[PDB]
């Protein structure tokens, strides 16, 4: 912005996000690409089974104390029998049922829960960190923000300590991945998608976005390459040429894409 | 998850097993 | 410290005239940036609205390239409207 | 039509003073009446807050019965604070 | 399904027009202000009968 | 459109769709909304539930 | 916990299946932006849908 | 399944449960304070509820 | 069900209890309005209390 306003530069293109500010000072063409403000996480280990989670329900004790019953009953009986059998039956009989009401009740809590939804649902827990940029549209989105959900989250994040924000996109999702996803990274919708679709595809964009913008290439006020550059984005646009774009550069190559 | 460990509330029927089985041990011995 | 808005108005105005000054010939086109810079100097209620929108708008609307003067003496007593929304 | 804060400040401060000089030497008391009346008539940014809020608490804790002119002068071109909240 | 094609409506303004810098920075304005998203939310989902 | 070009009027606001050819014409503002063309049909009254 | 879940998802064939079916007809506008999206489209599938 | 959604809770939480369904209609007194303090406030929910 | 819904109970001895055992010792600050509260109180329970 500076380098155009200052005519050290021309034009600027790159991912340079419309804001008013910014459209007080320069131009912008009409959006070549739409992004909005996103939340990128660790996406969650899909199964540790081992063996174990079947004697999860049922207590080692529990265990320990069918098999001592078990061998109890076997050496009551080699010693009338009936009510040893009936007996057994009552006691294996609320057992199973013991096993099957409290694994239906590990399987129904498993689906019943989820994690996040919305921004409103980061704003309403402090269980899990999350933050953005040191600077860039983002934050002052947040800052100059009058919204409610907002206005409380960038609260948060200017009171929180240690301080959730980040120089560097990569040090942000390179904490998302290292927090075991206790930390949640605000981030446009386009590099979210990217770093989603790029491996080890640990992370993870939850719900829609905050707001919704656009990119846009700026050209100094007055100057004579507003006008073509504007046109030319409608031409590009219309004649399908920026999603063939994206999709080369975002999904198509795309290793986990 | 919230991992159960069910194992005090099944002792009651556990000791109604144990119960039963003495009862038993006691028709056993009083039969013979 | 209390801001009082209507001196926020009277130092809205008289900095973006004041910015207006130094660009001669090109008034019109950094009502803005001007406006920008007001804003700055005498604070706002609300960032987004700035100091006096309605005299911003005024501005931009009426300026013309050399017609700063009159302009501003002409957009200077206008309504700023709401300046919290 | 639009609203312009400063035009409600000044409008705020008139209608207050012209408000309590009817409740001449009860004036202490009616301090808050004639500034909620003031708010109606001027209208307001924020319903609670009022037309002008550091005018009517420097009124408040200044105006003594019959002092009011002195009051007034003195206090009509205090700072409004922000109308928003 | 997903859309074929991503565009936008616009405020449409004669070239050389006063009105037209001031209509585009307002619309930035209730753009960012979240009027345009509450205003939609207001005329298509908020009385959505259809749950 | 050919209001705004002729001068019959001095602003249009409508779900106007901004396009190249009338980009050519008049002036657009920053787009207020957002879409695209989708696909609407007829929603199916059941789901087979299968075995 | 199936049963507890009643989870229902609803499937779409999106936009490349219905270039490749005659079973359901399809259509646009008589005219505007739509009909020429189709109309000027000079991918694959677009194309196909428009002839 | 069944018995479980029986033990299951959650019907009704807040206020703000108010402002997210359409479904349950909701209303104060035609004067007096309740209906002038969502009148006179800023707060979102109270604020969308008064709306 | 109720294993999956579980459940939370919430015991309540409130002040007479407190009146009706010397089990559990119970007091207040050196100072402050509570303890001149309890002095001050003609009410049996929170008489005895205080004595
Ligand atoms: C900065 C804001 C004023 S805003 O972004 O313009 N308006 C907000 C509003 C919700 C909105 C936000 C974004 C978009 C939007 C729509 C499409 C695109 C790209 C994919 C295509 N570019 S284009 O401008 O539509 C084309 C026809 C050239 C990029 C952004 C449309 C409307
Ligand atoms: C990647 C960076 C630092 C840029 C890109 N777009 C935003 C901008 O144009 O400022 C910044 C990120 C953001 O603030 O979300
Ligand atoms: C509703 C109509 C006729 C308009 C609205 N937008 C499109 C336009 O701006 O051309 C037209 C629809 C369409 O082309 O399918
Ligand atoms: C019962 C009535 C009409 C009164 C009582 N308190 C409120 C008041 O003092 O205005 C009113 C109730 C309300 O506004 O919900
Ligand atoms: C902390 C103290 C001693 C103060 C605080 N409030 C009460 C007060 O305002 O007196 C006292 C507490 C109490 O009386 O139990």
């Amino acid at each position: 912005v500076g380098e155009l306003v200052y005519g050290k530069a021309d034009i600027a293109i790159a991912p340079l996000t419309i804001t008013l500010v910014r459209e007080e000072v320069i131009d912008f063409s009409k959006p070549f690409m739409s992004l909005g403000i996103s939340i990128m996480i660790k996406k969650p280990q899909k199964s540790k089974p081992g063996v174990f989670s079947f004697l999860d329900p049922l207590a080692y004790e529990i265990w320990m104390c069918i098999v001592f019953a078990y061998i109890g009953v076997s050496v009551v009986l080699f010693l009338s029998g009936r009510i040893v059998g009936g007996v057994w039956w009552f006691f294996t009989l609320i057992i199973i049922s013991s096993y099957t009401a409290n694994l239906a009740a590990f399987l129904t809590v498993e689906r019943m829960v989820s994690p996040i939804e919305s921004a409103e649902d980061l704003s309403k827990q402090t269980e899990i960190a999350y933050g953005t940029l040191d600077s860039g549209s983002t934050k002052e989105f947040f800052r100059r923000s009058k919204i409610a959900v907002f206005d409380k989250m960038w609260t948060y994040m200017r009171s929180a300590e240690p301080s959730v924000f980040v120089r560097t996109t990569a040090e942000g999702v390179a904490r998302v991945r290292k927090s075991k996803g206790k930390y949640a990274y605000l981030l446009e919708s386009t590099m979210n998608e990217y770093i989603e679709q790029r491996k080890p595809c640990d992370t993870m964009k939850v719900g829609g976005n905050l707001d919704s913008k656009g990119y846009g290439i700026a050209t100094p006020k007055g100057s004579s390459l507003g006008t073509p550059v504007n046109l030319a984005v409608l031409k590009l646009s219309e004649q399908g040429v920026l999603d063939k774009l994206k999709n080369k550069w975002w999904y198509d190559k795309g290793e986990c894409g | 998850k919230t991992s159960a460990l069910s194992l005090s509330n099944v002792a009651g029927v556990f000791y109604i097993l144990v119960g039963g089985l003495g009862l038993a041990m006691l028709v056993a011995l009083i039969e013979f | 410290g209390p801001a009082d808005c209507c001196r926020m108005k009277e130092c809205c105005t008289d900095r973006v005239n004041e910015c207006l000054q130094r660009y001669s010939g090109r008034e019109d086109k950094f009502v803005s940036f001007c406006y920008q810079e007001a804003t700055v100097t005498c604070g706002s209620f609300n960032e987004i609205v700035g100091c006096c929108y309605g005299y911003q708008m005024c501005m931009i609307r009426v300026v013309k390239p050399n017609s700063l003067s009159g302009a501003h003496e002409a957009c200077k007593t206008v309504s700023c409207g709401n300046p919290c929304a």
